[PDB]
């Protein structure tokens, strides 16, 4: 729908840095995410159907 | 998680399996149900997803009783199964008592019915919520039946898709000393507040129970206060 | 693996590896060899020894006057068949005072054993039958596997250390049909000879034999009874 | 996604039955699609017959069965699975008619045989029947009747309806020809049908490639129509 | 694994489900029943929270057994519903059986039995409610039990369950009242115990659900407390603590 | 191939019943003599502590007047099987009138074990030694959770099996007087088993053809310390 | 194959299930049984009344016959359950049999109760141990234990519980040989450990006694203090 | 592996792959063929040899149904008796019921039932098997219908099941069967057999033959090839 396409624009037309990650892809690499973009000031981090990690939560089994 | 089984607790005490019951509950049809004054109504969606299916044809409000209705938000074969349940558990005990039952007593044991459906290990709840219209003794009467077993009295309150804006809707829009013309118009306007797409007579259907007797409005009544009015 | 738990779960190979497991635990048994002539049906045993003072364990079974088997799997499976063969001669007894045809016989060991093979959480009968009679119709020698299927054979062997005695059987074959008793017998008893290690031979404590005849109850020969049958048969030299 | 399928009796987080949309899948069935179409006095189902090898008897591979002396039935889904629902099917109307003295009829009918569908989505004892069925009837002065019939249990009645291989393209056609004003006669309703199977599959519709089943008020026996029957049809439409 | 089944232990030898049932009655509405004497009360605040909830029987926390009998609530809905139907269908036996009152403590262990045997059972979960009884019978007379889910039950003159179970059972024990503390101090104590676990300011009336038994004629009586009566309790604990701090 | 007997391994042997095998290991030692004279049983009693009744561990008991049993094992459902076996004794008496051959009293505990998954639980943990005489033979046998059994002229089971076995075997041979039997017996059970013999932690019981009565050793074993 | 489960063995072929029942008997309070000359004395800690709890309801000390009497240490549901079962028992026997209940017998019973539920898939042992105390053992005391592995055994002087391992060393301490001669003499004994155990505060050593002939006899607070002060006055003598 | 573990769960793409995997099971067995003539039907099956060990005609596949229901089977071979079993059961609870000879349609659906219903199950399996029927009533005509492990019967001309499906049916397809006639009809299946891998790799295998025709009386019997061994003799001239 442009979700990806919009973010992308903005990145363009900005100063930003664009920085992407989608939710299928542990915390560690969220750490290094947050880390990578600590690296560009103006840069912009992105979730891509993040909602598989942001499930609603409860008492995990496994 | 503590999903794939129904008969084992949560270390937190959740039961887990109902709550994703529930959660299909509320991703069905949107449905609300209001207690007037006078009357009790339940209005719910019936679009067709194509002009292929009979709208004619085809109910959702059900007359247990000829002063009990119901109406749910779920999966259609389950609440098949409790409107069958709940004609036969209404008839014995008309047999048993030779009395017409009350809206309470059908309520409580149509909720006890969604009870045994609660627990083993080889079975699943009903993932329908339903609600019960009723008149008893003079007293109009509304109640929820959730897939839970447990029961609520409401004098309004919706579910489905959009059910949120139904509470808030009747929480705004809502007094107690509703006139049953009022009450349905009410009915009707958190209906289409919760819909998405246009509302006509093939589109919505709506029952009523009055203390002499209950009846599911028929389309053209279901246009009348849908269409010209609102 | 993934499709080796019950016999209910097929495998993409198309074969139901939990029989073939079973198959395995029936090869686990010691071996045992049965042979039929036209004048008698033969089965003989490999009796497992313990130790020097504990009884040579018994591996050939009498459940009818003109019926017997010999055994190699899971003794509780096999002695339990044994009483449902015990029922169902009693029974036919009963009913027409026949004594029961053996294929008949066989053909319900075989249909009773396949309904563990097709059901989940209840095992396939873990043994491997040798089952020898005399009835109006011949001399019967037949053997009964885990996966309830069931075979006629002028002469077979099962168990372990058995490829031997089959080809010695394969090449007496040819001479069984008209053999008479004692060397049929014989021929059996090095048929088993045939399974064992080089030090290990015919004797006493390891030899059990059932015969069935036109002219005799089927009888189970050991101990004493085995002595007179090895005694003046050939030796085994190096 | 691994977990809240790999049993029937099991809510996903969104409260989806995974397995009932999952048998719903064995419903292509490719080689069947089974449309139906009321018209003013009519009912007919037609049914694409894909037969893969030539030394079958053509009587055997038939997919359209009848309970009731004015009812028909089809099928689109596994063979085996489609002559047990049917087979329910004659137990059911069986049963009806000996309790209540007359032939159940054909809403009753999609009730009970979606009744018993969920009787199995509910219950983890038995897998749903992978299979979907669909009635015509006739009832009292009153209308022929058209009604699907799903392993979900779910049942509804239709002007007209196709489960098949063209899934969208059969149902998104049928609703242009009713989205149109226009009369229903037997032909008019048989050619409506054919024509929706012959544009979607774009096959040039030999007579042994498909069977009809129809009732119609004036003659309210359920027949199979023959193929020189369905063959003239193929000719009306054609020229 | 352990705690996936009813059937098995831990290491140690705990029950994990049971706790989990503790855990899940941490929950509940706020219920207790005081300690009293010449009569007994089981106040249970309802913790429905909707101005559109219509409380329609006046109680959904306190179920009557007899006249002589009542019992509260606190869990699982639909289990405290079939309990509290079972409930009503053993005192039936035992009553159509020998024509007299039961006992507190018999009907109570038939109960818990029910209960343990239940739980102890494969294939079918423990019962998550925990549940205060108030009666009177020919053995003991006034009467206050506590029950949990494992089949578990103890004698309290003063108890309470449900979301700050421990506070609440704490400061009833820290103005602890004996002998003289007859119904109506009960009642100033509930009040208070009310008041002081949940969180509302000016304790609602709709907000709480209070019931007590009372020996009237030697045949007892078992009321449901109307609004009325609540009001004025509820206003009367405010300026209580009002003249508690006139002393300052 | 872990959830029970119902399932084979590569090799066939069902990944249950050996490990009650192991579990009769963990049990108490016992031993049996088959001899002309006399069929002799002898068990550790494990005494965890003298304040205990010795005599309340049922390690050796009687089945009948003619019949003794000792077990190694999870011991508990060995004295359910002792009670099929005293129930077998008793039915199979009072209906015939021939006295029960020990063969068949072993037999029927055997059709007892193969109830774990040969009907519609899990194997009793426990091997038996049983010592009887008949009309037709002085016997001893020998049974163990699988259902098989065998007869024996000297057999041990539970903890510390195979050094005992080796001793007895050592010390067997087929014209033995029980006396003689019996006094190797202990011997070989106090060097290896436990330690001194004392009528708190030993236990003998020893069968004839022609005595029908105690066939238990109780309150005389002291001419055997002042002369073992 | 780990234990996971109560019917199948670990290689070593021990059943675990039971290991934890036996540890969940170890998680309760101390119990402390004994015989006597003639009499059978026991006294119960760890009461720990807290205020509102009324110290009799929890019956800490059941008597089940015409004359026997024990509870259960361990989970209390359970052993209310084999309560009611012993109940149901003893009366039962005690009509259908020509003669009275005898302590041997009910205690095989529990013992076969105890075994024959563990003995199942799906069925939870009692996590429970017992000392029970019997009069007609031919008009004589005695003693048992019961074990959730169903096992049965019996003992002079016995404890179980959080005691078990310090309870039972004192016994082996000071168990006479010499018959206890003033059975009060034996009930000053077993109030010693009774009350040692639990910080001998004197106020948890709820106790029962049966002179093996008599029915049940119960001791109150205060007269057990008297054998409490006696014992003192016998430690005292270390000067 | 997905969730293709049991044949009560729709595996992915809804397929089950379990009764597939029954009917994996089928092709690995010997083949077997059937065949209707203008006036009867004809079974034609090859079976293994265990060795020199094996007793000549034991453990043949084919199978009485009924005193005029003849069967051949193929796939697991224990499943084919106790299939041969439960077929008897049937057609003698509708020969006590109706009191005559059921006709082979409701036969062979009734058993195809059996297989369908036991593919579903949690508990059971699929059988490992698919099997012929054959019959002829001499009232109205003869009859012959085919069931694999799904339970799907159908009725053919000329039928095969084995190892060698489609090329059992290449053989069949050419032969005049719209017309002939079954005592020429025995040849032809036995040379058809002969020609599909009759000894080129697997060593020695016995061929029984069995029959249901008017000129047979439309009982079941198995063909008196013992007579001249006309068809043994076409079928080893199949050499070239």
């Amino acid at each position: 729908c442009g979700k990806t396409m919009l973010a992308k624009a903005v990145a363009h037309h900005t100063t930003a840095a664009f920085i992407r990650v989608v939710g299928s892809e542990g915390p560690r690499m969220v750490r290094d995410v947050f880390r990578l973009a600590k690296e560009n000031a103006p840069a912009i981090i992105f979730i891509d159907e993040i909602d598989a990690i942001a499930t609603k939560r409860f008492d995990a089994q496994t | 998680g503590y999903s794939f089984s129904l008969t084992t607790f949560s270390p937190s005490g959740k039961l887990v399996q109902i709550e994703y019951a529930l959660a299909a509950v509320a991703g069905g049809a949107p449905s609300v149900g209001i207690k007037a004054a006078n009357g009790v109504v339940l209005a719910t969606e019936k679009k067709q997803k194509s002009i292929l299916y009979d709208e004619r044809s085809v109910h959702k409000v059900e007359p247990i009783t000829k002063h009990i209705g119901l109406v749910y938000s779920g999966m259609g074969p389950d609440y098949r199964v409790l409107v069958h349940r709940a004609r036969k558990l209404a008839q014995q005990y008309y047999l048993v008592y030779q009395e017409p039952i009350p809206t309470a007593q059908l309520v409580q044991r149509v909720a006890s019915v969604m009870q045994e459906y609660t627990q083993s290990g080889g079975v699943r709840p009903f993932g329908v919520s339903l609600l019960i219209c009723g008149w008893n003794e003079g007293r109009p009467y509304l109640f929820q039946s959730d897939p839970s077993g447990a029961y609520f009295a409401w004098k309004a309150t919706a579910h489905g898709k959009n059910y949120v804006n139904g509470k808030t809707f009747l929480e705004k829009r809502y007094n107690e000393d509703l006139e049953l013309e009022d009450a349905i118009h009410t009915a009707i306007l958190t209906l289409k507040e919760s819909f998405e797409g246009q509302m006509t007579e093939d589109n919505i259907e709506v029952g009523i129970c009055n203390e002499a007797g209950f009846r599911r409005l028929t389309p053209t009544e279901v246009k009348d206060y849908l269409a010209a009015i609102a | 693996n993934q499709y080796d738990n019950d016999v209910t779960v097929w495998s993409p190979q198309g074969r139901i590896h939990q029989i073939e497991y079973a198959m395995e635990a029936v090869k686990q048994g010691s071996a045992t060899v049965g042979l039929k002539s036209k004048t008698h049906a033969v089965l003989v045993a490999l009796k497992r020894a313990q130790s020097e003072l504990a009884a040579h364990q018994k591996k050939i079974l009498h459940v009818d006057n003109h019926i017997g088997i010999s055994i190699a799997g899971l003794t509780a499976d096999a002695r339990l068949l044994c009483n449902f063969m015990r029922q169902e001669c009693l029974d036919s007894r009963f009913v027409f005072d026949r004594p029961l045809p053996v294929s008949r016989l066989v053909s319900l060991i075989g249909s009773k054993t396949q309904i563990p093979t097709q059901r989940y959480g209840r095992r396939p009968y873990g043994v491997g039958l040798l089952i020898a009679g005399y009835d109006d119709m011949g001399p019967h020698i037949f053997q009964t596997c885990p996966s309830a299927n069931y075979f006629d054979c002028r002469a077979m062997s099962i168990g372990a250390r058995s490829q031997s005695a089959r080809t010695y059987l394969e090449r007496h074959m040819s001479e069984f049909m008209e053999c008479n008793l004692n060397e049929l017998v014989k021929h059996g008893l090095r048929a088993l000879r045939e399974t064992l290690p080089a030090e290990q031979d015919l004797t006493t404590k390891n030899v059990s034999i059932g015969i069935v005849g036109k002219d005799l109850e089927f009888t189970i020969y050991d101990d004493d009874d085995v002595s007179p049958f090895l005694e003046g048969l050939e030796e085994r030299p190096q | 996604s691994a977990g809240f399928d790999r049993h029937i009796t099991i809510f996903s987080p969104e409260g989806r039955l995974y397995q009932v949309e999952y048998a719903f899948k064995a419903i292509n069935q490719g080689g069947l699609t089974s449309v139906a179409v009321r018209g003013k006095d009519c009912a007919v189902i037609v049914t694409q017959k894909k037969v893969p090898d030539k030394l079958l008897d053509s009587s055997t591979v038939t997919h359209l069965f009848k309970i009731t002396e004015n009812i028909g039935c089809v099928m689109t889904g596994m063979t085996a699975d489609s002559r047990s629902q049917v087979q329910r099917a004659r137990y059911e109307a069986a049963n009806w008619k000996y309790k209540y003295g007359y032939e159940i009829p054909v809403d009753m009918l999609c009730k009970r045989i979606a009744d018993i569908s969920q009787v199995y989505t509910q219950n983890a004892e038995m897998r749903p029947l992978g299979c979907c069925m669909i009635l015509i009837g006739i009832d009292e002065e009153q209308g022929p009747q058209v009604y699907k019939c799903d392993p979900a249990g779910y049942y509804c009645g239709f002007k007209a309806t196709a489960a098949g291989v063209k899934q969208t393209e059969s149902t998104s056609f049928l609703e242009k020809k009713v989205k149109k004003k226009f009369d229903w006669t037997f032909e008019q309703t048989v050619e409506t049908a054919i024509t929706c199977l012959s544009t979607v599959l774009s096959i040039d519709f030999k007579p042994s490639e498909i069977e009809v089943g129809v009732v119609t008020v004036e003659n309210p026996k359920f027949r199979i129509l023959t193929e020189a029957e369905i063959d003239a049809h193929l000719v009306a439409l054609a020229e | 694994r352990y705690d996936s089944r009813t059937t098995i232990f831990s290491p140690e030898g705990r029950l994990y489900q049971v706790e989990y049932a503790m855990e899940a009655i941490g929950h509940a509405g706020t219920c207790l029943g005081i300690l009293a004497n010449d009569g007994v009360l089981l106040a249970a605040e309802r913790r429905n929270i909707h101005k559109l909830l219509d409380e329609v029987f006046f109680s959904e926390k306190i179920y009557k057994l007899n006249e002589d009998m009542a019992c509260s609530v606190a869990g699982i809905t639909s289990d405290a519903n079939v309990l509290t139907n079972e409930l009503r269908l053993i005192a039936q036996r035992y009553l159509l059986q020998y024509q007299e009152p039961i006992p507190c403590e018999q009907l109570v262990t038939a109960l818990c039995d029910i209960k343990q045997a239940y739980t102890q059972f494969g294939g079918k979960r423990p019962f998550g409610v925990s549940l205060l009884y108030i009666g009177w019978d020919k053995h003991y007379g006034f009467q206050l039990y506590q029950s949990d889910p494992s089949g578990n039950y103890g004698g309290w003159k003063a108890t309470c369950i449900g979301n700050n179970s421990a506070a609440a059972v704490s400061m009833l024990k820290q103005d602890y009242k004996e002998g003289e503390m007859t119904l109506k101090s009960a009642l100033a104590l509930a009040i208070k115990v009310l008041n002081k676990t949940m969180d509302v300011s000016k304790l609602s009336a709709e907000k709480v659900e209070i019931a007590t038994l009372t020996r009237e004629n030697g045949k007892t009586v078992i009321r449901v407390l109307k609004q009325k009566e609540v009001e004025q309790l509820i206003k009367k604990h405010e300026e209580e603590e009002a003249k508690a701090e006139r002393e300052k | 191939y872990d959830r029970g007997v119902n399932t084979f391994s590569p090799e066939g042997r069902l990944f249950q019943v050996e490990y009650a095998i192991e579990a009769i290991k963990l049990g108490s030692t016992a031993i049996g003599i088959q001899t002309s004279e006399g069929v002799c049983l002898a068990v550790e009693k494990r005494i965890t502590s003298p304040l205990m009744e010795p005599s309340s561990i049922e390690k050796i008991v009687e089945i009948d007047a003619h019949i003794g049993c000792a077990m190694s094992g999870l011991i508990a459902d060995a004295k359910t099987l002792i009670d099929k076996a005293r129930v077998e004794t008793q039915n199979h008496w009072f209906t015939y009138n021939e006295t029960m051959t020990v063969e068949s009293v072993t037999q029927a505990v055997s059709n007892l074990a193969l109830q774990f998954g040969e009907e519609d639980s899990r194997p009793f943990g426990v091997a038996l030694l049983f010592g009887g005489v008949d009309e037709k033979g002085p016997q001893l046998f020998h049974m163990d959770p699988s259902g098989t059994f065998v007869q024996c002229d000297a057999r041990a089971i539970g903890s510390a099996s195979e050094g005992a076995q080796s001793s007895l075997q050592e010390v067997y041979h087929k014209s033995m007087t029980l006396k003689e039997a019996i006094k190797s017996s202990l011997i070989i059970l106090k060097q290896v088993m436990e330690e001194k013999l004392n009528a708190t932690n030993i236990e003998l019981a020893t069968v004839q053809p022609g005595q029908n009565f105690h066939m238990f050793t109780k309150e005389e074993l002291e001419e055997v310390i002042k002369d073992i | 194959s780990y234990d996971r489960a109560i019917t199948v063995f670990s290689p070593d072929g021990h059943l675990f299930q039971v290991e934890y029942a036996q540890e969940a008997v170890k998680k309760g309070s101390t119990a402390v049984g004994v015989r006597g000359r003639d009499i059978v004395v026991l006294g119960v800690e760890k009461k720990s009344v807290a205020k509102l709890q009324d110290e009799r309801t929890v019956r800490k000390i059941c008597a089940l016959d015409d004359n026997v009497c024990m509870a259960f240490a361990g989970l209390t549901a359970d052993a209310r359950i084999v309560i009611n079962r012993a109940r149901v028992e003893c009366q039962s026997h005690r009509l259908t049999v020509e003669d009275p209940v005898t302590v041997e017998y009910i205690t095989r019973y529990i013992a076969s109760l105890k075994q024959r539920y563990t003995q199942s898939n799906g069925r939870r042992p009692f996590g429970i141990s017992a000392l029970i105390v019997g009069f007609d053992f031919d008009g004589t005391p005695r003693l048992y234990q019961t074990d959730p592995s169903g096992t049965y055994h019996a003992w002079k002087a016995n404890a179980i519980g959080r005691g078990a391992k310090s309870v039972r060393e004192f016994l082996e301490k000071n168990y006479t040989d010499e018959a206890i001669e003033t059975d009060d003499l034996t009930i000053k004994l077993v109030i010693k450990a009774l009350l040692e155990v639990v910080q001998s505060g004197g106020k948890n050593i709820e106790l029962a006694v049966m002179r093996r002939d008599q029915s049940l006899k119960i001791l109150n607070p205060e007269e057990i203090e008297k054998y409490v002060a006696e014992i003192e006055k016998e430690k005292e003598e270390n000067e | 592996t997905g969730y293709d573990l049991s044949a009560s769960t729709f595996s992915p793409d809804g397929r089950v792959f379990q009764v597939e995997y029954a009917m994996k099971a089928v092709e690995n067995s010997s083949t077997a063929i059937g065949i209707r003539c203008k006036d009867g039907v004809v079974f034609g099956v090859e079976k293994l040899v265990l060795s020199k060990l094996y007793e000549e005609g034991s453990n043949k596949r084919l199978f009485n149904v009924d005193r005029h229901v003849g069967m051949a089977v193929a796939g697991l071979l224990a499943d084919a008796r106790s299939l041969a079993d439960i077929a008897r059961e049937e057609a003698s609870n509708f020969r006590s019921n109706f009191g005559y000879n059921i006709p082979l349609k409701h036969l062979a659906d009734r058993v195809a039932m059996y297989v369908h219903a036991y593919t579903l199950y949690s508990a059971v399996r699929p059988f490992g098997c698919s099997f012929m029927l054959g019959s002829y009533s001499v009232n109205d005509g003869a009859q012959l219908y085919m069931i694999d492990p799904s339970g799907v019967s159908y009725g053919y001309w000329g039928c095969a099941i084995g190892k060698a499906r489609q090329a059992a049916k290449t053989e069949i397809e050419k032969l005049q069967m719209k017309e002939m006639t079954c005592r020429d009809i025995v040849k032809e299946v036995a040379k058809i057999i002969y020609i599909v891998h009759d000894e080129v790799k697997d060593k020695a295998f016995e061929l029984e033959l069995s029959w249901v025709g008017e000129l047979t009386n439309g009982r079941h019997e198995i063909v008196p090839k013992d007579i001249r061994e006309e068809a043994e003799k076409y079928a080893k001239e199949s050499l070239k």
